[PDB]
DNA sequence: AGAATCCCGGTGCCGAGGCCGCTCAATTGGTCGTAGACAGCTCTAGCACCGCTTAAACGCACGTACGCGCTGTCCCCCGCGTTTTAACCGCCAAGGGGATTACTCCCTAGTCTCCAGGCACGTGTCAGATATATACATCCTGTTCC
DNA sequence: GGAACAGGATGTATATATCTGACACGTGCCTGGAGACTAGGGAGTAATCCCCTTGGCGGTTAAAACGCGGGGGACAGCGCGTACGTGCGTTTAAGCGGTGCTAGAGCTGTCTACGACCAATTGAGCGGCCTCGGCACCGGGATTCT
């Protein structure tokens, strides 16, 4: 049995060295086409458009939470919270 | 020589909103100022969006989805909707 | 011949958002961190798909690109490179 | 003939001659069509009522009759939208809105 | 004579030795006024690790010397 | 050989990353930083 | 005599009621030619360019010690310390 | 000479009132003296940049306000 | 007339004619001088020398031949200064340079 | 049709650098989305720049204020060195 | 002891790079209209100066309150095993519309003439910045009953 | 000792006087905006190829879901002592008002090299094929970490 915090330091380095897509790929495209279909309908996508719109979720995702671990870390603690979360994105300037 | 501004333009519209409301020279500044730079953000997103087009033309249309680019919902919606009146209004002359 | 679908925003599943944060960097997930997350990505599409499909009914198209994509994401700031 | 202003002909008070003169050359396209203008000067004219209107109304709210860049400041943050669109613009004389923490108040 | 050894952030240590003393003479006087074993340190000059058996008058090393001092 | 920017230890031609401080190999042009 | 915080109350009520400069103007165009000297020598600064200048530092500055405050107090304190400094900076990318 | 010193502990004060803030550290002062200096550094390269381009030697509140506008900061009332 | 292109004439790799094709039909100005395109494109190649010079060596690092996105992202990410020019760019399969906060490490 | 990119270009550049290695299709693509960019970043600027001096000519000049805007410190140094460089090689053939 | 990952060697496969065909657009050269490079002149605001006054910074002390361990607690994420479930890959078919070519038409750049709207300029006058006095809201400590 | 309250001191909105410099309004004009007409290309419109997208189905799992045991981290109360708010006296120099010189920003005449347009062309760059090696995936040790 491995103390908590061995195995997730080990997934850190993991994908942190890794570089492979991290959302289901249907999953992320069913939820495309829901959030499409509030402005127009019967909308049709290209692969390659849901592949750069999960691209660009991925590396705000990631860095949204990079900036969140930073926030919890400062607040000393190392389990992040929503409020870590609207804190990094008040400061960043979306709330 | 001459230096142009919206200055006679901002007084109607405030003249116009506000028949006994009167405005100071920085704030006026601050107004024409705000003018050039949303006129700058629009006119730049159109010209953007009919290179992209593949388009040598900024018309009405162009135009309107810069402004609903840039304008943020209701804001956006306004605006779209006195664009399309004063577009009508104009060509209907 | 497109039935409609809703509740689908679960499909961001709490091991996808574990792995993205142990990506990112993040030691310790609270509980409601899932759902946060599930909530801010969400927003984040919504924008970028409101200003996609600007653009692609704009050009007369019915379908979105990655060119598109790639469009809105340089007018928000967040350009993306590889696809156009 | 009579002379007309293009922006009398659209019932507008903003510059649509000179819209289109900065248009053309401001060299953002080669060629402009006829109606951009006008729609431009439009939404030019919404936009600066709209502003004007709220800092109206702040400048009526603290009973001065002379619009401000304070007065401005106000209009423009107490405005989510406007906010959003000028939230990266700095208002000289703006100021900023009385807003402090209530944890950072007294216990 | 005076000796010159720069560490990884910038901060220099002056050291009073003569060229007939060895590099591991260097480390342990590394190690008394700054607490840093020989075993945690690389020694650079003139481009050479500096190998501890060694004296400094085998590297050529002379007064107010440039050295870079490396901590793994 | 080139020679390091950071720690100057002699670097075969084949290093492309120092073996000591670790640092990537600049152009004859320009050279790394701190 | 006042308790402690409660003119700091006070402080902040007067300044952010009022618009004035809160920066000395002839030291912050001296340490503005200061900056100068670094790129061309002997410069001749306008009135309205030092008094531009000054205005965009100081809302730059608020801004900051607003974002500033908004961290210290998600670290549960109401004194910011230079550790909140930087972790806005970071978070705004500006470092 | 360190005229940065003259950037004054109480206008630091005062702009933290404004701020918001109540409770201010000693390191925050210089703190602040250290990001001031560094902002007005880039600022002042790019008008002073501005300036060398246009075959000039009074550095304008116009240029300062186009610097401020490449730089994200965009400033309104000083024209443009 | 033997013709000699621009891009041989400059030293350069890079299409002074399609630069300046673009600049002309890109209507960025009324009209573009002939020296702005020959400074382009050396600029160009100066930064595209840069890029692939700092991907080659993180790839060499790894024992591969074919420079590929990882190794990109790794070379920007590894330059401060192509980091701060690149500060709002989102690479395709970029990852994250591998660092860890020290206070998650044990000491 | 023929699209236009610039492959042949990075990939003499590639050579010219370092022979024996090669490159894939997506950094490829990411190299040409560079080279794009930051055509249109330095472009733009000098564009700018050409209009606020009231100049409607875009010259070397406009070029390297551009460059030395956008590109910070060393970059700029030696984006300025080598541009001025190939400038006076061109000038003189 | 047990799990994770690097080192080394085989096999495949597919796509990266080199080679052939084409075509179109970059070169070459000349012409010509003009953007600006340059010289010249003007005036204005920008630097430097002076002195005075007083607003504000410096410095000192002093209390005090809050930042920082320190502790204990407790509950809640984390690792692990089992179950299940839908993602993924490969295959199928339909057809929607993305993109392309040709025609034409009409819309805007362009030129000319005319003319009046906005800008530089000037001046009365009132919004308000400042001053004084005051009553009320805040704040704090000393005093009092439980 | 702890909660409640009165009163003194302080800060501040409220009630008026004032004098004032910017603000809004009248005016000359001239230059930029508007009316007429041309033409030639940009773009709308019709028809088509087929690229690619949508829909679906069958396995095969890798991965998601769920539940359990538990040790680790968030959180709360405590204490202290140290750093900072608050106030007061002092010292500094910031700011106001004026003067002066002039370096340099801004406007004007010129003429010239500098760049757009057009004709012919030919080679460079892009589209398509072929191959082989560099890397993904496979397995067996060996080392490293927990
Ligand atoms: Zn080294």
């Amino acid at each position: 049995r491995y103390r908590p915090g061995t195995v997730a330091l080990r997934e850190i380095r993991r994908y942190q060295k890794s570089t492979e897509l991290l959302i289901r790929k249907l999953p992320f495209q069913r939820l495309v086409r829901e959030i499409a279909q509030d402005f127009k309908t019967d909308l049709r996508f290209q692969s390659s458009a849901v592949m750069a719109l999960q691209e660009a979720s991925e590396a705000y995702l990631v860095a949204l939470f990079e900036d969140t671990n930073l926030c919890a870390i400062h607040a000393k603690r190392v389990t992040i919270m929503p409020k870590d979360i609207q804190l990094a994105r008040r400061i960043r300037g979306e709330r | 020589t001459r230096k142009e501004s919206y200055a006679i333009y901002v007084y109607k519209v405030l003249k116009q909103v506000h028949p006994d409301t009167g405005i100071s020279s920085k704030a006026m500044s601050i107004m024409n100022s705000f003018v050039n730079d949303v006129f700058e953000r629009i006119a730049g997103e159109a010209s953007r969006l009919a290179h992209y087009n593949k388009r040598s033309t900024i018309t009405s249309r162009e135009i309107q989805t810069a402004v609903r680019l840039l304008l943020p919902g209701e804001l956006a919606k306004h605006a779209v909707s006195e664009g399309t009146k004063a577009v009508t209004k104009y060509t209907s002359a | 011949h497109r039935k409609v679908l809703r509740d689908n925003i679960q499909g961001i599943t709490k091991p996808a958002i574990r792995r993205l944060a142990r990506r990112g960097g993040v030691k310790r997930i609270s509980g409601l961190i899932y759902e946060e997350t599930r909530g801010v990505l969400k927003v984040f599409l919504e924008n970028v798909i409101r200003d996609a499909v600007t653009y692609t009914e704009h050009a007369k198209r019915k379908t979105v690109t990655a060119m598109d994509v790639v469009y809105a994401l340089k007018r928000q700031g967040r350009t993306l490179y590889g696809f156009g | 003939a009579k002379a007309k202003t293009r922006s009398s002909r659209a019932g507008l008070q903003f510059p649509v001659g000179r819209v289109h003169r900065l248009l053309r050359k401001g060299n953002y396209a080669e060629r402009v069509g006829a109606g951009a203008p006008v729609y431009l000067a439009a939404v030019l004219e919404y936009l600066t009522a709209e502003i004007l209107e709220l800092a109206g109304n702040a400048a009526r709210d603290n009973k001065k009759t002379r619009i401000i860049p304070r007065h401005l400041q106000l209009a423009v943050r107490n405005d989510e939208e406007l906010n959003k669109l000028l939230g990266r613009v700095t208002i000289a004389q703006g100021g900023v809105l009385p807003n402090i923490q209530s944890v950072l108040l007294p216990k | 004579m005076q000796i010159f050894v720069k560490t990884l952030t910038g901060k220099t240590i002056t050291l009073e030795v003569e060229p007939s003393d060895t590099i591991e003479n260097v480390k342990a006087k590394i190690q008394d006024k700054e607490g840093i074993p020989p075993d945690q340190q690389r020694l650079i000059f003139a481009g050479k690790q500096l190998e501890d058996g060694r004296t400094l008058s085998d590297y050529n090393i002379q007064k107010e010397s440039t050295l870079h001092l490396v901590l793994r | 050989f080139w020679d390091c920017s950071v720690c100057t230890f002699r670097n075969s031609a084949e290093a492309f990353k120092c073996s000591i401080c670790d640092v990537r190999k600049g152009t004859s042009t320009r050279k790394p930083r701190i």
